[PDB]
RNA sequence: CUUGGAUUUACUGAAGACUAACUACUGCGAAAGCAUUUACCAAGGACGUUUUCAUUAAUCAAGAACGAAAGUUAGGGGAUC
RNA sequence: AUAACUGGCUUGUGGCAGUCAAGCGUUCAUAGCGACAUUGCUUUUUGAUUCUUCGAUGUCGGCUCUUCCUAUCAUACCGAAGCAGAAUUCGGUAAGCGUUGGAUUGUUCACCCACUAAUAGGGAACGUGAGCUGGGUUUAGACCGUCGUGAGACAGGUUAGUUU
RNA sequence: GGGUAAACGGCGGGAGUAACUAUGACUCUCUUAAGGUAGCCAAAUGCCUCGUCAUCUAAUUAGUGACGCGCAUGAAUGGAUUAACGAGAUUCCCACUGUCCCUAUCUACUAUCUAGCGAAACCACAGCCAAGGGAACGGGCUUGGCAGAAUCAGCGGGGAAAGAAGACCCUGUUGAGCUUGACUCUAGUUUGACAUUGUGAAAAGACGUUUUUUUACUUAUUCAAUGAAGCGGAGCUGGAGGUCAAACUCCACGUUCUAGCAUUAAGCC
RNA sequence: AGUGGGGAAAGGUUCCAUGUCAACAGCAGUUGGACAUGGGUUAGUCGAUCCUAAGAGAUGGGGAAGCUCCGUUUCAACGUGCUUGAUUUUUCAGGCCAACCAUCGAAAGGGAAUCCGGUUAAAAUUCCGGAACUUGGAUAUGGAUUCUUCACGGCAACGUAACUGAAUGUGGAGACGUCGGCGUGAGCCCUGGGAGGAGUUAUCUUUUCUUCUUAACAGCUUAUCACCCUGGAAUUGGUUUAUCCGGAGAUGGGGUCUUAUGGCUGGAAGAGCGCGGUAAUUUUGCCGCGUCCGGUGCGCUUACGACGGUCCUUGAAAAUCCACAGGAAGGAAUAGUUUUCAUGCCAAGUCGUACUCAUAACCGCAGCAGGUCUCCAAGGUUAACAGCCUCUAGUUGAUAGAAUAAUGUAGAUAAGGGAAGUCGGCAAAAUAGAUCCGUAACUUCGGGAUAAGGAUUGGCUCUAAGGAUCGGUAACGAUCAACUUAGAACUGGUACGGACAAGGGGAAUCUGACUGUCUAAUUAAAACAUAGCAUUG
RNA sequence: AAUAGGGUGAAGCCAGAGGAAACUCUGGUGGAGGCUCGUAGCGGUUCUGACGUGCAAAUCGAUCGUCGAAUUUGGGUAUAGG
């Protein structure tokens, strides 16, 4: 058969990201003396779209502590941050929309986004409009954090790794249905190349397992192992199981 | 006169979609393109200019909000229970 | 279901419901209904009045508000039945 | 050296014709029929075979047009009758002359409607595609049903498909 | 051994039974993982089949509506609908007309003839018929009919005319695209051992050394940040813990109404 | 919306003049993009050159037997640094810093600066004549500044001829989608008077046609928006075609700013244009007169402005230039500045530049009915940049002659019937603009719908309605002006969207929801995609 | 960089009418839409038309689909033979 198109993706030719209107990274600021001693403030100058961002983002500055020179920092806007607000950076924020806190400062139940997985990597989860991360409980003995992500999972997390107070903003837009495929069509016009997409029971056999027959039809179990190697892992890689979810879980 | 009975900003689409995909896009369209109070001045002059985004024509002030409306009841909460948190810690 | 220890014992914790006992030939509400604490919001019957208006009233086709449970749509929750 | 047309051999099968005469026909085998048997003919069916053609004979039907056969549907003349007349039936010489218009189907075939003197059957490389047409069949696109794990299969159905 | 079908997929037979008959609500039995539910249908899916009935027509293997033991319908291998849309398939109707009955006439450009210019396909040799025999359909051979130069415009009977070493079929110990529970392997991936690989402790084992379990160290090694900027320890200041010896624990140690400013040290010895 | 006038890609001398006809231009040839001999492309201002884009790619390095691969925010001791007080001793001395930056990548992105007239056989925003501009440098004069050392004025928005400002920091410009109506300007179109010239003239047309123009650049001036001062608002007012604004200060009154754009003047009438005359076998002319004053708009195109809509889409980067914050340093009195005020001086390198841009200069074997990016755009009819006729400009190229059989190709018409033809209405016919009337089932309430289906339409002569600017119950008078709409009379071989242009419709079934997409060269579909839904990591 | 001229008439806005009320109705304005008729453009249905030793190794005529967006297109750039 042929490369299928799972395959040619990792090659990253026509599959890269389109970046060129992107406003830059979405960062915490860098763990400094400032950060983890006291507090640092500065001020939202912009509050700006980013393609291919769901979340608005922050522009906001602060002042170096060791050089006349302004610092610009893009943050991911938490909903209710406005132009012009103060930001409270350090482990002597204040607990107020927006300020960024260690989570060992926080108590149980803060809503906070944009979260470091470790300490110092400036931000790994909640990311995306209108998610969070919720404080379950603290471990003070271990300076560990337990957290709950938004998937559902529950994780332990170094106290002193920071986090945003507040709920990322622009939540809701998967409410609204997209009605077209020129909707979708713009949509990933930002993003990638992975629209529209042909289903892989529609090709031949050389292009996909799932080609050829004279009806469409898949024709074997479309649960696939996670041992398989690529070209075979087209379908429903490694699920513990497959049909509609019924009741809770 | 009431030009549409039932459909209205969704006319624009015809009879295309379907109408359960229609009238749910109606309800988000209607608060898109609404005009909101603005908190700082008071006046009703706040409109979407991106998701998440929402100016004020008047004191020319963003705030972040929601896709659709300005705020969103988990954010609504989050400020109740920030402000509550807050005291109960400092006391 | 259970020797992979089920059931039973003690501690801590997580969920959603519900509001026992007090509770009655007792209360309120147009009816449907309404039962943990507290605070706020506006509403109400009765009573008391040497206050006020002066027939402004009764019942009502048409036309409107509310309306257990079950059931429907979309989110969220989904312990128990 | 070998299948799928035509053609050739064959003629079971198909079609057509005889001989005999048990019975039918109010009695009367033979006007008209004709069982059980049995002799043939034809190549307008389908098989059997594999002789010719695989450095290719354009492979359905229709349309168009000519001609030929006779085992004669009509028209000419006649013989027979269980021929009173009328109508009808059997038979002879006869192919000179004609043998139609439509609904459904790609259809040959089939089946109805109607007209008509009559609406006979056949051949000509299953006449006729450098005459057409291209509905069907029979490349590649696509759908369904059954079958197959699958790729795919199906004298099963369906839609689109360059005629030098 | 457990779960999973909006995974691949699957979704039954045989007997009897109602007071005319017929049918069978009802019963028995075999059996499955389950035995096709809601719907839908001679449908683009039904062989039989041009199914049967009705409608449409003078007449309908077409169309439509019904019926359903359905060869072999059927539920995201999605079922049934469905306004709008469609150079999609199909039937009927109105309008329309040379599609036809049944053909006629007209125009331009060709064809035609001329001056000039001037190819190609194809070609064993060639070129009138009937029969015969013959590789079983001859231009040539045998026997007949016959048979007179040179030619022009047309024509599509024949030259089994031309175009291409049949694309169908079969053979070949010739391939290739694709598939899989074919034979034989393979990248990747996973699992163990050994090496990289050092320094301790406790407890179970077996003859001062050793097997196993856990857990301690940091310098090998691995991850991460930075323009390698504030690390570790101690101390100076305060505050709380009521101290009692005596300074013993813990905490902090310059920035939070506001979209300003902070840079190239003052001062002191 | 060209058979007109130019360009990008590609070609490469095909350009122009002279000569020439063997071959080539499928006839011809005295002609040619042919053949031969010569000539021809002039830049500080137009491009390239520079910048960065997607991206490409060296370097300490890490792989690989290696050709080489990987990395460029690259585990690196990475400046061939910069500014001073000067010293010339071609030596010094300090002080600032080094986050980023090898390099390549656009003849359509970004970007210093030029116009008009004339001129050749062939070049011109390049030459000539005149008039400007930019950058870099040098530097003199005047002006400005200083005894209150680094200017004054205005309540303010801010004004000006100038009117110190190091490190460092910061801001702006460069610099940005798309659609809708509205406003202004320019060019074009239309139009009156007058001054010339041409035409028609049997008759007539105060007539038919034509000329009457004004660059870059310099000065003064000129604006929507925005902003400032005053003042203090419900009897809410102002206000757009589009409903937004006002105690966060409206309405009213008075000012400030951007100069897009227009006006006047200089450039500049000396040029160009139109008439008339004259020398002359003439190079090249020389002279006279004029070149003026208005109107109009849902016109066309284009630029700009103020607004409004839209997105699960929010619509480059860099070079480069400016400004500000800061307060280092240096500055006065009989004296230092600054070339961001005026004037004056010097210089601007390299490569491209002819021509074609296509029914003959490119690619398709060719002078091939194919293919190949883009700018300008007149009158009439009209909704119209469609179709039809015309002006300017350009062609008149495609072998020709004589005839007009059959069969063709392209196009027409046909009595009566009206799909009987055919697999099938294939093909053709029928319908068609605009105004008024009327419009079913069904429906996701949006549609279906131009459903279906009727009536009307010419010409001529009239009438009515819809405005602008002036001037004080001004409800008026005066002056001016665009075509829309409506009605009436009269009239004709009943014609009239008179050419052109221009839907046939209805009742159902199958199927895919829809818009969209693919088998370049036999399949456009029911196939693919899609939004929606679900499952998996 | 490019894309005549029409039709329809979504939100928003102004004005009026009806009603006891809740509410309802009308006339304008506005100018939305992978809306519609239809040029240029882009495509390529049918005649199974022409041609089929062609003008042409895919063209020519008519008839057609679409025509403001999943639109058309120049140049630059990236992806390379299991
Ligand atoms: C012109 N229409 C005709 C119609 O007339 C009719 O034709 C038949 C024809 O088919 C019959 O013929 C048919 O039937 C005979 C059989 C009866 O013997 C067969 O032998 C013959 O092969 C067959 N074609 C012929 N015997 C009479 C015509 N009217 O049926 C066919 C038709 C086309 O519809
Ligand atoms: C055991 N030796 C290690 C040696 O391997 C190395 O460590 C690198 C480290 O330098 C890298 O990290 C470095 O390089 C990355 C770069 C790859 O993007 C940089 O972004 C990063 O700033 C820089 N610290 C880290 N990403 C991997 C380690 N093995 O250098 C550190 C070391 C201790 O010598
Ligand atoms: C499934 N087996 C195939 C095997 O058949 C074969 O494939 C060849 C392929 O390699 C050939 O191709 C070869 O030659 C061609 C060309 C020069 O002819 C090249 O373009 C190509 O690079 C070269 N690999 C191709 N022409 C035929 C296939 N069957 O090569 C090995 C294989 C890919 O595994
Ligand atoms: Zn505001």
């Amino acid at each position: 058969g042929r490369v299928i198109r799972n395959q040619r993706k990792g090659a990253g030719s026509i599959f890269t990201s389109h970046t060129r209107l992107r406003k830059g990274a979405a960062k915490l600021r860098t763990l400094d003396y400032a950060e983890r001693h006291g507090y640092i403030r500065g001020v939202v100058k912009q509050i700006i779209h980013d393609p291919g961002r769901g979340a608005p983002l922050a522009k906001v500055a602060f002042r170096d502590p060791y050089k006349y020179k302004l610092r610009e920092e893009t943050f991911i806007a938490n909903e209710g941050v406005y132009t012009g607000q103060f930001i409270y950076a350090g482990k002597k924020a204040s607990l107020n929309v927006g300020n960024i806190l260690p989570l060992g400062a926080c108590p149980e139940g803060t809503i906070v986004s944009n979260v470091e997985e470790k300490v110092g990597d400036r931000g790994a989860l909640g990311r995306t409009s209108g998610n969070y991360v919720i404080i379950i409980g603290h471990n003070p003995d271990e300076n560990k954090t337990r957290v709950k992500l938004p998937s559902g999972a529950k994780k332990i997390i170094s106290s002193d790794a920071r986090g945003v107070i507040g709920v990322v903003a622009g939540g809701g837009r998967i409410d609204k249905p997209l009605l077209k495929a020129g909707r979708a069509f713009h949509k990933y016009k930002v993003k990638r190349n992975s629209w529209p997409k042909t289903r892989g029971v529609a090709m031949n056999p050389v292009d996909h397992p799932h080609g050829g027959g004279n009806h469409q039809h898949i024709g074997k179990a479309s649960t696939i192992s996670r041992g398989a190697v690529s070209g075979q892992k087209a379908g429903l890689i490694a699920a513990r199981r497959t049909g509609l979810l019924r009741g809770t879980q | 006169t009431k030009r549409t009975k039932k459909v209205g900003i969704t006319g624009k689409f015809g009879v295309r979609y379907g109408s359960s995909l229609r009238r749910q896009t109606k309800k988000l369209e209607v608060q898109q393109h609404a005009k909101y109070d603005c908190s700082f001045c008071g006046k009703r002059t706040v409109q979407r200019g991106a998701t998440g985004i929402w100016n004020c024509k008047s004191c020319k002030k963003t705030v972040a909000g929601g896709a659709y409306t300005v705020s969103t009841a988990a954010a609504a909460t989050v400020r109740s229970t920030i402000r509550r948190l807050r005291e109960l810690a400092e006391a």
